[PDB]
RNA sequence: GGGGAUAAGCUCCGUGCGUCGAGAGGGAAACAGCCCAGAUCGCCGGCUAAGGCCCCUAAGCGUGUGCUAAGUGGAAAAGGAU
RNA sequence: AUGGUUUGGCACCUCGAUGUCGGCUCGUCGCAUCCUGGGGCUGGAGCAGGUCCCAAGGGUUGGGCUGUUCGCCCAUUAAAGCGGCACGCGAGCUGGGUUUAGAACGUCGUGAGACAGUUCGGUCUCUAUCCGCCGCGCGCGUCAGAAGCUUGAGGAAACCUGUC
RNA sequence: ACAGGAUAACCGCUGAAAGCAUCUAAGCGGGAAACCUCUUCCAAGACCAGGCUUCUCACCCUCUAGGAGGGAUAAGGCCCCC
């Protein structure tokens, strides 16, 4: 009850409409996946589906992952994630070993992507959170940037966790929901989503028909 | 001089306790009793030496008058405005474990040993459990005259 | 009491199973249920009747016995004749008509309003303005009844809405 | 609905009950019903 | 406000009959 | 008893009245002045006061007869109410 | 009778230092609710309303004068909320005001000089030990050592509205 | 978001004590941006320290065999390197 399928960013482009509107659509190259395992309710306690993309040199995989990957029988992948379903009904449509391609969607289908974030760093206020900082000039002695107060006095004495500070954003998984799809190519196996999709171009990306329009 | 406990000296019994219909407060105190060990001869409060607890039938609780649904268990994330509260009726039909657990936990010291002892409590929403190969002793809870 | 005192007839093809407390009756438009509570004994006067009974006069007992009778004196009475309310829809336009067994109504919105039956209960239309709940169960028919009663907003100035048979609404002017 | 902690039965139709812990008077003329809180 | 009237209300404990220092 | 608003943990006087000051220990949830009681040192001895005996907390989910349905108990007025 | 925010009463801790009005930045909380949402009565025809009950999730503008809070005005808005936290927040910023020494006007004083009268000017110090908070690591643990996939207790974020 | 459960104010159905009457005392219902689920994130250091899986799944010498100690290892990881 739930299309889901593993691919790669690629990067962004324009293309046109019958309309003649221009749509900034982002690529994505859906290989063809792998159904490596499976997830039901008397082994596990829960109804889901693992896939598998990529390619490895049958040395650089590890015996473990080479024997939950032959004794499933299929050879190894780079990267290996898992769609969570809802019962027998998206159960009774997969079957371990499978070949998954692009095709399983239509143009004009509603997706939601889940991908990990692009870094920034050890950042600030003004960054992470968008907080107007201080003013420039008018006597301010070394605050341009730099956030303001932080409680009270004597009342609490305390800082009110998740209180907004400076510190690592980025390299998050990330959910960007109800993005329209354009066009799918069968021949090389590639969706061209509308819309601007997490990530670094070279990574990994999850997409996945969406929950509001699906 | 007086008696004091040696490391070979305890002796450990499964107790078993039905909720059928059964007043909270009445099973609770009665868990805590045996849990802590003011059953036994051999009582130190330096020592743990009560029985291990097995509670069925906990979804089968009942309690008087509107504590059903005018109560309010709280907690609290120690974010602000992060307090939260449920009912009793809600957190039954959630997970009926939880009440009785904490029910009985307000009836233990809340020390190194109150937590070395939750360690001895087992409850089961069912009337079941897997701890038949201890062959648990029933306990009924009775009153003694005087 | 003079109420939950009184025993209660009970007329020919009318199967009452005592069953304890639980008691469930039985006639040629169904098998009610009921139920009562421990205190009050339901015994059954064999003259033809049944009679209620309890214990103590305290205030519990004096609440709930007349309660009971009265119960299964509808419960009786309904499976030999049952109920039958009747509804009139005054208005300007107005109107309501039957889709098999679910019933559809024109009150001025911009969409139509339906209704689901009930397991236990029909519709049945006169006329285009008028028309009946007819059940068993009283608490249905009047619950039914009384939801359909609700629909329109009560406007006492043009006499507009829905009206139980002889429900003399109150009325006022605006003049201007 | 008339909330106030004092209530009466104003005209000679006003009954004066008790529901849910809360003391009301109904009556067919809604200017007059009112209840305590 | 609610500080002194629960001083002056613990007061009429049973222990201390009717009487505690401050109030 | 005065001043004050017959308010103040306010201020000023009385009192073979008290305690604290200079006074521990027990009870009061914690709590100099409240109740009990005035510590020569020791004991892995007993009886009691105030207070309290469902578990936390040692001791009674004590006995008997009635009330309470409000979680009153476990803050509160003028007034209202079958 | 409340609440304890207002002008005040007592003078109980702090004068071998508790840094004081307003503004900025940053919040978080209460509801005695400005809008949105549900609703009862009308001297409610309808559109707009008036008053009352429940309700805090979200949102609650930019500008002119004043150091000003408060306020008045302009132009919009669905709406332009009331208050608390050392009249929140100066080891976070300002320093216009007020409250050091300069100077002047009015009034008082014979005079030095003073005014909860006025007027122009006038140094804002500190390398964060501990708690706290945002993020990130090392170690050990979960009865052998390890690698992958993950369930979900429990927590967080988001929640606005308008015009045809 | 849509929908869904239990709800506040509120609207009620059936009906006594109290011959009628009454939303209630026994019961049955509808019902809000608030509440619990649903939405996105984290999370088994959740000490009730989870689960489904896979690979390795086997050596030696001492203290006087007391239970430990000390070596060389597999799976695998780390350091150095790009």
């Amino acid at each position: 009850a739930r299309k889901g399928i593993l691919g790669t960013k690629l990067g962004m482009t324009q293309v046109f409409d019958e309309n003649n509107k221009v749509v900034p659509v982002t690529v994505v190259k859906a290989g063809p996946n792998v159904v490596t395992r499976i997830r039901t309710t008397e082994r596990d306690g829960y109804s889901a589906v693992q896939l598998a993309y990529g390619e490895i040199s049958p040395r650089k995989v590890i015996k473990p992952v080479a024997g939950q990957f032959a004794a499933a029988g299929v050879n190894p992948r780079r990267h290996v994630a898992e769609l969570r379903l809802d019962d027998e009904a998206a159960v009774a449509e997969y079957e371990v070993g499978q070949e998954l391609t692009a095709e399983i969607f239509s143009d004009g289908a509603y997706v939601d992507v889940t991908g990990t974030s692009k870094g920034k760093g050890f950042a600030g206020t003004m960054k992470r959170h968008g907080f107007r900082g201080q003013g420039a000039a008018h006597g301010a002695q070394a605050v341009h940037r730099r956030p303001g107060s932080i409680g009270g006095c004597a009342t609490p004495g305390r800082v009110f966790k998740g209180t907004r500070m400076s510190g690592r954003m980025g390299n998050d998984r990330v959910t960007t929901q109800n993005l329209k799809v354009h066009k799918v190519d069968a021949e090389n196996g590639v969706l061209l989503i509308k819309g601007a999709i997490p990530g670094r171009n070279g990574g990994l990306v999850v997409v996945r028909s969406a929950i509001k329009r699906g | 001089p007086t008696y004091t406990p040696k490391a070979g000296d305890t002796t450990r019994s499964w107790y078993v306790i039905d909720a059928s219909d059964v007043v909270l407060g009445r099973l609770a105190s009665a868990a805590a009793t045996l849990l802590r060990g003011k059953h036994k001869p051999t009582f130190t409060p330096n020592v743990d030496g009560g029985d291990f607890v097995i509670v069925i039938n906990a979804d089968k609780i009942a309690v008087s008058g509107d504590k059903l649904t005018k109560k309010f268990a709280y907690r609290h994330s120690g974010y602000p405005g992060g307090l939260r509260k449920r009912t009793i009726g809600e957190l039954l039909e959630k997970h009926p474990t939880r009440v009785v657990e904490n029910a009985i936990i307000g009836m233990l010291p809340h020390n190194k040993l109150g937590r070395q002892i939750q360690k001895k409590l087992k409850v089961y929403a069912g009337p079941d459990h897997p701890h038949a190969a201890q062959q648990p002793i029933p306990f009924e809870i009775k009153q003694v005259a005087q | 009491s003079r109420i939950g005192k009184q025993p209660v007839p009970v007329p020919s093809g009318v199967d009452v199973t005592i069953n304890g407390q639980n008691l469930s009756v039985k006639g040629p438009k169904g098998t009610l249920t009921l139920d009562v509570a421990e205190p009050i004994s339901v015994s059954r006067a064999e003259d033809g009747a049944i009679v209620v009974t309890r214990p103590d006069d305290e205030r519990r007992s004096r609440s709930l016995h007349g309660l009971s009778r009265t119960l299964i004196a509808n419960l009786v009475t309904g499976v030999t004749e049952g109920y039958t309310q009747k509804m009139e829809i005054f208005g300007v336009g107005y109107r309501v008509q039957l889709k098999g067994q679910n019933l559809e109504f024109a009150l001025g919105y911009s969409h139509p309003v339906l209704i689901e039956a009930p397991e236990g209960i029909t519709f049945a239309v006169e006329s285009p303005t008028k028309f009946s709940v007819s059940g068993i169960d009283k608490q249905k028919v009047g619950q039914i009844s009384a939801v359909i009663r609700r629909l329109r907003r009560p406007d006492p100035y043009k006499g507009k809405g829905v009206r139980y048979e002889g429900e003399q609404i109150r009325r006022k002017v605006g003049k201007t | 609905m008339k909330v106030n902690p004092s209530v009466k039965p104003i005209c000679d139709k006003c009954r004066v009950i008790r529901r849910h812990g809360r003391v009301m008077v109904i009556c067919s003329d809604p200017r007059h019903k009112q209840r305590q809180g | 406000a609610k500080r002194g009237r629960k001083k002056r209300d613990r007061k009429h404990s049973k222990a201390n009959h009717g009487k505690r220092p401050n109030a």
